[PDB]
């Protein structure tokens, strides 16, 4: 029996920590909703 | 139960202790999460029950109490924020410039941020605070790291 608990408001935070890169990848999506890399 | 708009943890008592299996968004009385988090099962909110309303395994999305309400899209130019809700940890906004998933059926925004599997369903937002998609379905690239698609439904 799954249950939910509030974790916060959905708002943009000014001066939030900035990280992560922006890769461009060729991918395929199968009928089961799984993404895979196409090379 | 609690129906106030916001981000929520999805918990289960089936496994050891109380385990967080994912995250979701409550908006306009509808609860939005990823299919792999709940597998479409019913949810509890206090003494109330949330019943599934719509879902699709290929999109990896599910809505409860009503149809999918989130219809904002990434503009393809601007930075976004992942409002990450990791298991046992406080909600935290992380700003990033999305990458791209190029598919035979079009391009999708992607976020290269590494979080535990129980973070799936955390919302990705634009500068107006609108949810442009959910984090948690993507791929593992060469280094072993994670890149998630920005998964968004359709508002009928
Ligand atoms: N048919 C769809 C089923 C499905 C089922 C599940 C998922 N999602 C995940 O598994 C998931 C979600 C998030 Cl937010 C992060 C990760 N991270 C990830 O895989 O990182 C590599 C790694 C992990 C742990 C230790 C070492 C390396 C996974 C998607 C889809």
């Amino acid at each position: 029996d799954m249950y939910i608990e509030r974790a916060g408001d959905i708002t943009w935070e000014k001066d939030a920590e900035v990280t992560g890169n922006s890769p461009r990848l060729d991918v395929a999506l199968d009928e089961s909703g799984d993404f895979s890399l196409v090379e | 139960g609690e129906t106030t708009d916001g981000v929520y943890r999805v918990m289960t008592r089936r496994l050891l202790g109380s385990t967080q299996v994912g995250v979701g968004v409550m908006q306009e009385g509808v609860f939005h999460t990823m299919w792999h988090v709940t597998k479409g099962a019913a949810l509890r909110s206090g003494e109330g029950r949330l019943d599934p309303y719509w879902g699709d395994v290929k999109q990896d999305l599910v809505s409860y109490c009503g149809p999918w309400k989130l219809d904002a899209a990434w503009d393809g130019l601007s930075e976004v924020q992942l409002l990450a809700v990791p298991p046992g940890e406080r909600a935290k906004n992380i700003q990033t410039l999305p990458g791209i998933f190029k598919t035979k059926d079009g391009d999708i925004g992607a976020v290269a941020l590494d979080y535990p599997a129980g973070t799936s369903g955390s919302p990705i937002l634009d500068k107006c605070g609108r949810v442009i998609g959910l984090y948690g379905n993507g791929v593992v690239i060469k280094n072993g790291s994670y890149v998630s698609a920005i998964t968004q439904g359709k508002r009928e």
